């Protein structure tokens, strides 16, 4: 039911019933976004946007045509005008292809949305491709980390994302071709 | 007498040097912090890509925060949220429901528990002394999800220019109260995505509008640093300005005093010298 | 905070209209509230010498303490405005000979010289005339 | 006993005694003819005895201008009716001599003394420029051979001045009412001329420049004009207590004029930025239209009540008045009238979209 | 005797009554100030004996408004009622009009903020500064003064750009048939038998640009 | 109360008055000092904020009518 | 001052030439000329320069002109005490200058 | 200024002078204590600016 | 520095000076200018912090004690 | 305090013809060329104009 048709531009009126002609109306974050998610375009052809994002650096705002992304179901790769998705990352390596070159990052987690217009957003919280960490302390850490287990739900759930994501990380710096 | 001026005019001169300099100091931080404030511009395009953007909510609770500055020299941007913030807030709060006003930096703690005092649970402070973090701001979002409102209005200064900041409302609806029923259209928008996390909708909603409250939340106390240092290299201008417009009038007092103060002394003199002559 | 001493000379100085007057005649009267309470050797005779001030405010004055019963123990001497120079200029003199007595016959006195700077002006004016050389701002050495 | 004047500023700050001396002191252009030509009007036609309007070194037009309308307005009658106009005009103006300027308040004094002493009547005398007699002392005083005193005045100043001054006074069998226009030099209060006159007044009410580069009219200074009058125990503690928390608002605004200026307002307490607003709406308050001043100025004249002058500055200190614009305060009668401008500055813009105006099939009509 | 040196000397200008002849004399006199401090001894003086003031202000001399007439403080009380009516009909709404100019005067948008709905008042002021600025040697007759400020302040001028209302005016002048001046200078006001004749003959003017 | 000196102080004023004065003459001191940093309002450790917010009570205590003395 | 000035008079008068005359520190004639007032008993006028201020400065300035004959121009260096530009004697200098040409370091 | 702050004796730190205050006549310890005083009296007598 | 004058000047000083203190005046011309940001906290853009180093060490190299001239 | 990045070409051609204005304000003296090597200008009215 959509009996209610909430909005900036339905803000806009109650904004100017209930407070005073004094001051403009605030801006709202979809006036800063020239991209959505439903209005059709941005595929032309065998190439689709890609959105590469950390919350302190945009890694990527090129235009890919093959994303390798670390689903929690498996790993998974989007074309072009891929069905629309909403698929949760886990620990593992982002693949970014252009034709003959590639960008391999290793993401922390996160999201990655395909949208309805073909367009693509990979959204992680620590993206660091694969010569910017150390294959030594990688071991370390899970050495550190998967001996000792608090059985405490806090500590170990902290344990299990600590096995899971320097498992991958540990299968993700040998498994460069 | 004419010593008082003298020391005014010390006092109006440096403190023009001091606002002098404040305003390059305000300059190159506003230069160094908006690279971070471009770059985390990025990743609250997708969620609104993704949830829209739905301020004129009725819900049943909302936490509204007003992002405020810690040191107040920014010249009329903590007073005009704060004018913000009530107009945005008497806009949607017309269906009998709580309302929760949160402030982060201590100057929105000094303006908010007069105007809506018995609703301010929260304040938050110290944020902007060594940078802004995304964990920082995951913490305070955190103690937002303390409570569990239907809704989260953020109020921030979007930093547009060095001259312009317009004030932003950002709103995150939270999953199972209002973001899987603001969706539907002849069964739901959401319904074309599918869904590939572990668990189900319901969760992976919850992950997602947690996260979108922190990222938006990171990206307006950055803005809102950005647009406090943009604020102050203008109002330390306007303080040059006033600073140097006050010593020089003064300079003139001065000048009109010691002119006064030359001649009567040398009137006393030979009013002196000619009852002896 | 500014506490007296029975000997002590205290200046009551400031601009115009910002109660100096008002100190001087509170003092009076606390003199007058305490010379009815003390064994006859405490008490206090007040002599208010008014120099320079206009007739209409020593009358009101007088009406003040007569009507609070101050003027069984002050004496007033009053050279007003319309007053020749070394009236005004001798006032203060009087005042301080009348209150002698007093001083003089183990009593205790308070004298209150209201407006120095204007027995100050009295004798710029008749040394001036007088054909003395000025010093700052006309006064003389 | 109080003389109530139609005045706000007046009225409230430094009321004027009914027999007293009272003094307008001003610095060339702020209006302390303006203002001593609104106590004639206000003042002098409730009055029930004779006034003595004494011209000391003013302007011969001001004289034949108070002269045409004293005649117009009937207190002045020619010919056969002539003792039934009630006000005489002694005038030394700034024309004539320094001879006749020094004894010319002694003319004005020796008629309004004939009405107090013999006549036995209550006596107006308006004085204007009552510095005048001093610079024309001191003029003289330069060629009979003394020694000058203090910037440049006579040696005798304080003397003269008394001996003048202290000829005007309420005695028991008669009483003089004396306002006296007081001109400082260079607009220094400072200067011995008006710091002699300031010990002789009862009243004073010193108009400002700065008050009235404002635009604020009467230009009076609120926290340098005095009175004996305001007291508790004479003209009640309500009153009082209105113009003493007035002059606390204004005091408390002017101990932050640097930190305004230097600063602006958004670096202010939120505590003292409704001090801030409290006091700029007091201070458009205190300003009021005069009927002399209607003729250049066009806004009819406003006679205030004291009451409603307590009423409204009591409204505006507690805070009852925190809604209407500090433009409504300004140059308007009493409380009722800042509503009712208050109405019609926001008919006005709402009238932004009323209609569009045009006459037309007009011009052979 | 300073102060009397110029009181004899400005008292002479006077206003003769009808059995006196009935002549004038008026008088113009110059007091230069050091730094703009009129509160100086010769210039409140001769302010405390002439009838009004012209303060011409230093700042607006260089910023090219020529006549720098400071609007705010200069007076004059006794040509008040000796105005030449339609000017007078016209000239208060222009000083009331410059009054609420000065009411933004500096702080448009410099200090904090801009309003947008008071840049009618910016935007019109400015018009009415242009007006009134005028070149050097060429008086204008007061029949064409008030024309030019009926059209500065009735509204004909307001699409027109601030850099060209001095050649707009000359252009009202100019295009405006002279029959309506002499009908203003011999009738001495704006009659409404000639506004509406005025505002036909105002709206088919070529104001240039814009 | 910065400016008012007396050069007797102590052996001339009243016994209990000077015990009880010099917790005065110091704490209108420390409102002082305090007062001239009352344009921002930080209110340092609710400690400059207590010392105003005594040194205030001060000096409307102080405050009295006229012709009524105590 | 006057010497120099006599010397550029005879080249204007007699000469009928466009001479040009520079007074080095115009103010140090002010100065010289507020001494020999002083030494002459005079009271002094205004912040101590003589009463006969405006004169003297008149009694030079105006014979500096242009005639039928010729023109004298002068460039005259001018110092400013205490950097008041409402002291007496830069403002009465300041009345017959007919420009002004500033070098700033 | 010293005695406002209820400093007695109110002696100007910096202002005081003395013939004595030479390393060749008190000792190098004390002149050096001295010069150090009065360098960081100085010091925070132009931050009582900022400060402010 | 700023208000010495030797209007004389650079002819009358050693030539071994003049190519040295020739950028000494200049620099502490410039440490003057900026002179105001070297009590602040927040390190500035390393342009001003260059001359508010130099200048400040150039300040200190001419101090000198009593009687002992160079 | 911004740099020539943040100047408008509207306001970056006021730079590059100011500069060479107070450039071509500049001009070599006749009685400074027998220590500075270049000759001396005399420049016409009519040329300062045209040249400017
Ligand atoms: N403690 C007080 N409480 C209230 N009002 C006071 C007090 N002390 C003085 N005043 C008021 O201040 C006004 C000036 O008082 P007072 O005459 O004592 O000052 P003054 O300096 O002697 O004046 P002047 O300089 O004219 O002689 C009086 O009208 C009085 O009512
Ligand atoms: N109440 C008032 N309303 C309007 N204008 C005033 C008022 N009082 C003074 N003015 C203006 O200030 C000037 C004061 O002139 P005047 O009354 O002669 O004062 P003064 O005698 O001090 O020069 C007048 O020209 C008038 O325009
Ligand atoms: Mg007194
Ligand atoms: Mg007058």
């Amino acid at each position: 039911e959509a009996a209610a048709p909430a909005g900036p531009k339905e803000f806009t009126e109650v904004w100017n019933k209930k407070a005073p002609s004094t001051l403009i109306v605030p801006e709202f974050p979809s006036n800063y976004t020239a991209v959505k998610a439903v209005g059709e375009g941005q595929v032309h052809g065998d190439a689709f946007p890609v959105n590469f994002y950390t919350p302190h650096s945009i890694l990527s705002q090129a235009q890919k045509d093959t994303v390798v992304l670390p689903g929690v179901d498996g790993y998974f790769g989007v074309k072009a005008s891929h069905v629309p998705t909403i698929a949760q990352l886990k620990p593992g390596v982002v693949e970014l292809h252009s034709g003959a070159e590639s960008e391999k990052f290793f993401v922390s987690g996160g999201f990655a949305f395909v949208h309805p217009n073909g367009v693509t957003d990979i959204c992680v919280l620590e993206a660091a491709t694969l010569d910017q960490v150390d294959p030594a302390a990688v071991k370390s850490a899970l050495a550190a980390a998967s001996a000792a287990q608090p059985t405490d739900e806090f500590e170990q759930a902290a344990n299990r994302a600590a096995i899971e994501l320097y498992s991958a990380l540990e299968s993700a710096v040998e498994a460069k071709a | 007498s004419n010593q008082a001026v003298k020391q005014r005019i010390r006092a109006i001169k440096n403190i023009g040097k001091i606002t002098k300099a404040m305003k390059m100091v305000a300059a190159s931080k506003m230069k160094n912090a908006q690279i971070a404030v471009e770059q985390s511009r990025g990743l609250v395009d997708p969620f609104v890509r993704l949830f829209g953007d739905f301020p004129a909510v009725n819900s049943n609770k909302s936490v509204v925060v007003a992002v405020t500055s810690d040191k107040g020299l920014c010249g009329g941007l903590n007073s005009n949220i704060t004018k913000y913030t009530r107009a945005t807030l008497a806009t949607t709060e017309s269906e009998g429901k709580d309302v929760v006003v949160v402030s982060i930096g201590d100057k929105g703690r000094s303006q908010l528990t007069r105007i809506e005092s018995q609703r301010y649970q929260l304040a938050i402070a110290d944020t902007y002394k060594v940078r802004v973090t995304f964990g920082q701001a995951s913490l305070i979002v955190e103690e937002l999800i303390k409570h569990n409102p239907q809704s989260y209005q953020i109020l921030f200064n979007k930093f547009r220019s060095a001259i312009s900041f317009k004030p932003t409302v950002a709103t995150i609806l939270s999953p199972d109260l209002l973001e899987k029923q603001l969706e539907d259209v002849t069964g739901n928008s959401l319904d074309a995505y599918d869904i590939e996390a572990s668990h189900e909708r319901s969760d992976v909603l919850r992950d997602l509008t947690e996260f979108h409250l922190g990222v938006t939340l990171y990206n307006a106390m950055l803005e809102n640093n950005c647009s406090e240092h943009a604020s102050r290299m203008s109002a330390m201008e306007n303080s040059t300005k006033s600073a140097g417009e006050m010593l020089g009038k003064l300079t003139l007092d001065y000048n009109r005093k010691r002119q006064a103060t030359i001649t009567t002394e040398l009137i006393e003199i030979i009013a002196g010298a000619s009852a002896l002559m | 905070l500014v506490p007296i001493g029975r000997g002590q000379r205290e200046l009551i100085i400031g601009d115009r209209q910002t109660g100096k007057t008002a100190v001087a005649i509170d003092a009076i009267i606390h003199q007058k509230n305490c010379n009815e309470q003390v064994p006859k050797a405490q008490r206090v005779y007040c002599v208010y010498v008014a120099v320079g001030q206009k007739r209409s405010t020593v009358a009101q004055l007088v009406k003040l303490f007569t009507q609070t019963g101050a003027m069984r123990y002050t004496i007033m001497v009053s050279a007003t405005a319309s007053d020749a120079a070394p009236l005004q200029f001798l006032a203060p003199y009087s005042g301080c000979a009348m209150a002698e007595y007093f001083r003089d016959t183990g009593k205790h006195g308070l004298i209150i010289y209201d407006d120095l700077s204007k027995q100050s002006v009295a004798y710029r004016q008749m040394s001036l005339l007088l054909r003395r050389p000025p010093g700052r701002e006309a006064f003389p050495g | 006993e109080i003389l109530v004047t139609g005045i706000k500023v007046v009225d409230l700050l430094a009321p004027y005694q009914r027999g007293g001396k009272i003094g307008l002191f001003g610095g060339a252009g702020v209006g302390k003819t303006v203002l001593i030509m609104e106590l004639i009007n206000n003042v002098a036609k409730a009055h029930g005895g004779f006034s003595v309007f004494a011209g000391v070194g003013e302007r011969t037009r001001e004289g034949n201008d108070l002269y045409r309308e004293m005649i117009e307005s009937g207190v002045i009658k020619l010919g056969a009716e002539r003792g039934n106009s009630k006000c005489t005009l002694v005038y030394g103006q700034m024309n004539e001599p320094p001879g006749a300027r020094a004894r010319v308040a002694l003319t004005g004094l020796t008629v309004a003394e004939y009405f107090r002493d013999i006549e036995g009547q209550d006596v107006l005398l308006f004085v204007d420029n009552i510095f005048r007699f001093t610079q024309a002392n001191s003029e003289v005083s330069a060629l009979l051979g003394r020694i000058p005193s203090a910037v440049g005045y006579q040696p005798t100043l304080a003397t003269d001045l008394g001996g003048l001054q202290e000829r005007i006074t309420t005695t028991t069998k008669g009483s003089i009412t004396s306002v006296q226009a007081v001109y400082v030099p260079a607009d220094d209060l400072t200067d011995p001329a008006p710091a002699t006159t300031f010990a002789h007044l009862d009243a004073t009410t010193v108009l400002s420049r700065s008050i009235a580069e404002l635009g604020i009219y009467p230009a009076v200074d609120p926290l340098d004009s005095t009175s004996r009058m305001l007291n508790p125990n004479v003209i009640g503690a309500e009153h009082y207590n209105v113009a003493r928390g007035v002059q606390k608002v204004l005091q408390d605004y002017k101990n932050l004029q640097d930190i305004i200026a230097i600063l602006g307002m958004d670096e202010l307490s939120e505590e003292d930025k409704l001090t801030v607003a409290r006091a700029r709406k007091i201070q458009r308050f205190l300003s009021q239209p005069f009927q002399v001043a209607e003729v250049f100025t066009g806004t009819p004249g406003k006679y205030v009540d004291l009451a409603d002058t307590i009423s409204g500055f009591q409204g505006v200190l507690t805070g009852k008045y925190d809604d209407l614009p500090e433009m409504a305060f300004y140059m308007v009668g009493d409380i009722k009238e800042v509503k009712e401008k208050a109405d019609k500055m926001a008919k006005d813009i709402a009238s932004r979209k009323e209609a569009d105006n045009k006459k037309v099939s007009e011009e052979l009509k | 005797d300073v102060f009397y040196l110029h009181s004899r000397l400005l008292e002479r200008a006077a206003k003769l009554s009808k059995e006196l002849g009935g002549g004038s004399l008026t008088a113009f006199p110059v007091i230069e100030t050091q730094a703009g401090d009129v509160s100086a001894y010769i210039a409140t003086n001769v302010i405390s004996i002439t009838d009004g003031q012209i303060f011409l202000e230093t700042e607006l001399f260089y910023k090219g408004i020529r006549p720098a007439l400071n609007v705010g403080l200069s007076v004059s009380r006794v040509g008040s009622a000796a105005q030449f009516p339609g000017m007078k009909q016209v000239a208060g709404t222009l000083k009331l009009e410059l009054a609420q100019y000065r009411e933004v005067a500096a702080f448009a948008q410099f200090g904090s903020d801009l309003d947008a709905a008071t840049q009618y008042v910016l935007e019109r002021g400015a018009r009415l500064t242009e007006m009134l600025k005028q070149k050097q040697f060429a008086p204008i007759p007061i029949e064409r003064q008030t024309v030019a400020v009926y059209a500065a302040t009735k509204g004909f001028l307001d699409k027109v750009r601030v850099q060209d209302i001095v050649a707009a005016e000359e252009a009202v002048i100019s295009q405006v048939n002279p029959a309506v001046f002499k009908i203003l200078k011999a009738n001495g006001k704006i009659t409404p038998a000639l506004d509406a004749h005025l505002k036909a003959e105002l709206r088919k003017v070529k104001l240039p640009g814009a």
